[PDB]
């Protein structure tokens, strides 16, 4: 009942959405992961298709 | 013989070759993207097992309810131990002889 896991992922979720970093975060890691998301459908889509 | 060991080294290698295809996909797939497209070409490979599973579908299956290839064929292998056998008793004689002649000395 003590629930400090709980507690500790709302003030990681609160306080900046990743308890870590504001402006140092991945997001052009996150573009090129999303970049090769898409390429990688654009590939399953036309392998299915094939 | 020569062919199915050569059939056999050739099905080891494309379960291989599946084995890797699949792993370099996997890690493909996972990360960072072009060259993910042939990763699609593993799972081709993965039909050619299907092949395979054709090629052992529509294989011999000479009897399919018991086991071919009748008899050992080891009653050569027992002339072998024979001959052998005849070997030793033949060296056998021949180092009694043999002591015996240098006894004569």
């Amino acid at each position: 009942k003590p629930d400090p896991e709980v507690e500790e992922q709302e003030k990681q979720l609160t306080t900046d959405a990743a308890r870590i970093g504001a402006d140092a975060a991945q997001k052009q890691i996150q573009s090129l992961n999303k970049m090769c998301s898409n390429l990688l459908e654009k590939i399953s889509k036309e392998e299915r298709e094939s | 013989n020569e062919r199915l060991r050569a059939l056999e080294d050739i099905e080891r290698e494309i379960g291989a070759i599946l084995q890797n295809a699949g792993t370099a996909i996997l890690e493909l797939s996972k990360e960072k993207r072009l060259l993910d497209r042939q990763a699609a070409a593993f799972t081709t490979s993965v039909q050619h097992v299907e092949a395979e599973l054709s090629a052992q579908i529509r294989y011999l299956t000479q009897v399919a309810t018991g086991q071919p290839h009748e008899g050992s064929s080891y009653s050569s292998r027992k002339d072998c131990q024979m001959a052998l056998k005849r070997v030793d008793y033949a060296r056998l004689k021949i180092s009694d002889v043999a002591r015996t002649c240098e006894q004569m000395l």
